[PDB]
DNA sequence: ATCGGATGTATATATCTGACACGTGCCTGGAGACTAGGGAGTAATCCCCTTGGCGGTTAAAACGCGGGGGACAGCGCGTACGTGCGTTTAAGCGGTGCTAGAGCTGTCTACGACCAATTGAGCGGCCTCGGCACCGGGATTCTCGAT
DNA sequence: ATCGAGAATCCCGGTGCCGAGGCCGCTCAATTGGTCGTAGACAGCTCTAGCACCGCTTAAACGCACGTACGCGCTGTCCCCCGCGTTTTAACCGCCAAGGGGATTACTCCCTAGTCTCCAGGCACGTGTCAGATATATACATCCGAT
């Protein structure tokens, strides 16, 4: 890089790079902290949030609205595959439950 | 004369509409009253954050309802549409809670 | 075949065993003493040092640490130092 | 007064980045920042872990590569290491 | 309390039948504060020794230990230069049906012979293991000049 | 010639001693009047430990000096 | 100030809401006392840890932060709330 | 006229059997060339050490002996004796391996 | 290269682990979801177990990634280690 | 208590104090490690060791044995209330699993 | 001669010897005694950490592993554990 | 087979209110330059342990067949649960009053980190004898077809 | 209700084997002593908000009655695992041979923690405004008795 701007901005990112270093060496997680971590840490941790965002925008457009509330949140996390793998054991608060009712308890043709 | 709906129609009106929706299904006060006796019981003279309450019960209704569910799939499978207390314990079983 | 008068007595209290416990290693004391030493003792048989304690949390909860029929034996064959404990 | 710091304008700048004309509420905000914070501390802990077992005292980027690795399922692993590796290599030239 | 009745009856226990070479008596007003008299054994370096030693009974008895404390000073191994003795049986082998007169019995047994396992002193503990001539002249060079 | 020297106990203790006495002597003198072996005692000047064969008059002791005394004690 | 009896707060129409979200369209008669009886046995395991927490502090109230611990702790971690 | 157990009565000797007993049950070869045509798939000429192995196959025991304890639970609970594939299913679905 | 090996699981192993599990009768159906299921736990045991031995610039799968592996899934093994 | 003398003799114990203050110390817990802690936590662990190891002597008593196995530490682990709670998902390697068998499949 | 490796062995064998004194212990379940030991040690040191990093502290007293204890142990384990930490201390103290 | 109530749900429109989005002072934490020192990269070497291979021998696997017990479908019933309506009730909302206690700040005293010397606790290697494994014999006890 | 014969299991004694508990030599990490920067204990102050009280609604809960549908027990059918005997397959034990790489040690270099100095990024605080919830009034999907 140029070694001119910002640490986030010489990395092509948005998520700090000083605050994730910071907490790394403050976490008590080792006694060294490499030069790259944070780094990769802060795009690991863009990327998903991304991701998650993108879908939550989604289903709100999908329900005619503007604003991301946690429903939305909790239908585009449990609508798709990974990320219901990756949050299987979190409850997310006023969310609800996915819409579904078993084949048998439905009226008989 | 009077028109009445056929029983089972009117359960699944109420699933569709409780599914759809948010809120909380449980008082609040009752629910509230219920904590502090349990901490009384635990410590005396606690104090409770409102936000704590809300976490609680939050918590709780979310066990419940996934609770449940896994009834409703273990009396599915017994030939049957009704939950039994049966049911909860070999769900809770299987779950590993009481073993 | 009856006891003899020099083994009731507790080794550590030198009294006349009250509701006596019997040990797993054989070894009997009046359960005053038992009770006390197991708070800030090393909680173990006292002449012999045999630790006892998932027996102890086991019994504590059965509350069968007492021996009855040793306890019986004394009580009915010399009631008279039972009474003025 | 003590600041609290947070990650809600990065998230919100993130979320301006990916949809333009949607906005989000507090109760997703605190969602938002509860999850960030939780997958910190997961893939910390692993890197750390893994830092630990194998005799080393340094958390260098190929740690939290692995750690990445383990945590998340295929498909979200692969990009989120491709991710990774783009942003280290932009950021070292 | 039941410390007081234990200390009554433990010392008419030593009053109707002490063990010789030993003697024990409460000098101050109260039970627990005790002195206790050795006379050196006659299989030993320490011939014509007598040693004053003060014992300490702390509040509760017999689930902790008692202190014992040589006020004389003596060339042992085992025992500290201020008079603190470092015996097995006080801390970590303690019991509650262990008695006054039992530990006595022990430390008379052990000024018989020197502990090696674990000595107080390291500089007289590997003199005594260089040759015994050293440490029994030594011994003696001590104890007939503060005995007497 | 009088020294202070004081022990961990607080206790601050006057002896009489000359220049060209050695460390032994001053070592009996304090085992006589204290009743404590030298083994576990030695005197500390200005940081420096006291080695008992090494005599006062090469520490360069002047007239009222002061000296800390710490028992210790071994393991085992 | 003692509370007796405080159980039926969660009455038979709380316990049928619930489990029509969950999915379950005919409820028998002897669900609602297992019902509260578990809900109990939740209450108490996440009651108790909670208030540990709140004591380590040697703070006299629980806040909602000790609440998210002790689900953590228990499991079930909570989204929403702060940590 | 030669001497035939009752069906049924050879299986209980068999559970109290194997229940007793703490060897393997399965076969070491098999197992040792599974896992290694399983491993070679992730990464090419691994090398394994026999403890790797041994660990592998106490671990693979120990899992399928508890499920096929919670599906005999679930077959007892379907007002049946024999274990069945939906028994499984609804066990793995239960304990949230499966989903 | 190998190429089946699930059959090296053979009925009376499913039969004998059944009989351990405590299982009176047994169905047909059994052996077949039982072989998928194990194939199953295999690879994700394994594929934790690679991802830590790669990690330690090594070519031998030691035990101790196994139990590394196991522990992580929540499935703590005693007695090869830890 | 008296100093001079090893730090796991000092409190009693047999487990070593030292070497678990240095895995506290060494081992990334915390920048700083309590003088009081190794003291409390070797305590814990001689106790919970010395529970186990009881009732596995126990159970080998009972099986006529004289040499502790494996399988006698699952009985013990498992036929008790706390110890099964606490080590829930352990598995013990060649440990077996208890007998029980379900009361509908016993012969009429 | 290779390098050194540490374990739990001659405690472990040493609360046999005061427990049965007359009772040896195979190899293998000596190294499952010594897995647990190193479990149970693992557990109690991490949660006294992340109680003490949740209080904006920086050292580990005998209060967080006390409060780790009470909260990763059953109810009367938990107790007794109290109980004998408590002791040792105490005794170490003076 | 649908026909027509009759119900509930979905849909178009006014509105106004509190939460969301943006602007601003500033101060605490991030950024930049320099040193030193230890951790890690890298090269060379050992021998431990992993892979490959062959003979036998035998316990385990595969195959086939008779059949008895259990899975499964259909019938009948009567009892528990859904549905709706009138009534008693305690939740829900507003507003106020107050003090227990959370939160922030200044002092400083005692607990804990760092460094050298030292030697004894614990670890690696050997070894031998006793507890455990195996085999042969006999006594004991579930089990079932036939009474 | 049972007797008795075929078969599986448990006790007991004798013999042999290897691994586990004790012993010796030894290298390194725990102990002792001292010094010093700092953290958290403590006293003190502020001011947030959790608790208690009141009064007025009206939404949810409760009890009762009616009907109905389905959970359970019974009967019957059938077919498929179980148990046993016979044959074919490779697992396992033992043995030998080769070499890949895990583990160790020595050397050097450069990456990062630590330090100080400087400054701006975001954090608490304030204010404007419109997204959506609420209410009101139509339009259509859907359920039920019955020809
Ligand atoms: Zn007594
Ligand atoms: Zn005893």
């Amino acid at each position: 890089s140029a070694k001119a701007c910002t640490r986030s901005s010489r990395a092509g990112l948005q998520f700090p790079v000083g605050r994730v270093h910071r907490l790394l060496r403050k976490g008590n997680y080792s006694e060294r902290v490499g030069a790259g971590a944070p780094v990769y840490l802060a795009a690991v941790l863009e990327y998903l949030t991304a991701e998650i965002l993108e879908l939550a925008g989604n289903a709100a457009r999908d329900n005619k609205k503007t604003r991301i509330i946690p429903r939305h949140l909790q239908l585009a996390i449990r609508n798709d595959e990974e990320l219901n793998k990756l949050l299987g054991r979190v409850t997310i608060a006023q969310g609800g439950v996915l819409p579904n009712i078993q084949a048998v308890l439905l009226p008989k043709k | 004369k009077p028109h009445r709906y056929r029983p089972g129609t009117v359960a699944l009106r109420e699933i569709r509409r409780y599914q759809k929706s948010t809120e909380l299904l449980i008082r609040k006060l009752p629910f509230q009253r219920l904590v502090r006796e349990i901490a009384q019981d635990f410590k005396t003279d606690l104090r409770f954050q409102s936000s704590a309450v809300m976490a609680l019960q939050e918590a709780c209704e979310a066990y419940l309802v996934g609770l449940f569910e896994d009834t409703n799939l273990c009396a599915i499978h017994a030939k049957r549409v009704t939950i039994m207390p049966k049911d909860i314990q070999l769900a809770r079983r299987i779950r590993g809670e009481r073993a | 075949a009856i006891p003899s008068l020099s083994e009731c007595q507790c080794g550590i209290c030198m009294e006349i065993l009250v509701e006596p416990v019997t040990l797993p290693c054989n070894h009997t004391l009046c359960k005053p003493c038992f009770q006390s030493t197991v708070e800030k003792a090393s909680l173990c048989c006292p002449f012999c040092r045999r630790r006892v304690s998932s027996w102890t949390r086991y019994h504590t909860r059965r509350n069968s640490l007492v021996n009855v029929e040793l306890w019986t034996i004394i009580q009915k064959h010399y009631p008279r130092e039972c009474k003025l404990r | 007064r003590s600041r609290k710091e947070s990650y809600s304008i990065y998230v919100y700048k993130v979320l301006k980045q990916v949809h333009p004309d949607t906005g989000i509420s507090s109760k997703a905000m605190g969602i938002m920042n509860s999850f960030v914070n939780d997958i910190f501390e997961r893939i910390a802990g692993e890197a750390s872990r893994l830092a630990h077992y194998n005799k080393r005292s340094t958390i260098t980027s190929r740690e939290i590569q692995t750690a990445v690795r383990l945590l998340l399922p295929g498909e979200l692993a692969k990009h989120a290491v491709s991710e990774g590796t783009k942003a280290v290599t932009k950021y070292t030239s | 309390h039941m410390a007081l009745k234990r200390i009554n009856k433990e010392l008419s226990d030593l009053a109707r039948d002490p063990p010789a070479q030993i003697s024990a008596g409460p000098v101050g007003d109260d039970m627990f504060h005790w002195q206790a008299t050795i006379m050196g054994p006659n299989d030993s370096p320490y011939q014509g020794g007598v040693f004053f030693l003060t014992i300490h009974f702390p509040t509760d008895y017999p689930f902790k230990p008692p202190k014992v404390a040589f006020t004389t000073r003596i060339y042992h191994p085992n025992i500290n230069s201020n008079g603190s003795i470092c015996l097995d049986i006080l801390r970590s082998q303690w019991s509650p049906a262990l008695t006054i007169s039992k530990v006595l019995l022990s430390i008379a047994s052990l000024l018989d012979d020197p502990n090696p396992d674990d000595p107080k002193v390291p500089e007289i503990a590997r003199i005594y293991k260089t040759d015994r001539d050293k440490y029994n002249r030594i011994s003696r060079e001590w104890t007939q000049k503060y005995a007497m | 010639m009088q020294i202070f020297v004081k022990t961990l106990t607080g206790k601050t203790i006057t002896l009489e001693v000359e220049p060209s006495d050695t460390i032994e002597n001053v070592k009996a003198k304090i085992q006589d009047k204290e009743g404590i072996p030298p083994d576990q005692q030695r005197l500390i000047f200005a940081g420096k430990q006291l080695e008992d064969g090494r005599t006062l008059s090469d520490y360069n002791i002047q007239k009222e000096s002061t000296l800390h005394l710490v028992l210790r004690l071994r393991g085992g | 100030k003692v509370l007796r009896d405080n159980i039926q707060g969660i009455t038979k129409p709380a316990i049928r809401r619930l489990a029509r979200r969950g999915g379950v369209k005919r409820i028998s008669g002897l669900i609602y006392e297992e019902t509260r009886g578990v809900l109990k046995v939740f209450l108490e395991n996440v009651i108790r840890d909670a208030v540990t927490y709140t004591e380590h502090a040697k703070r006299k109230t629980v806040t909602a932060m000790d609440v998210v611990y002790a689900l953590k702790r228990q499991g079930r971690t909570l989204y929403g709330f702060g940590g």
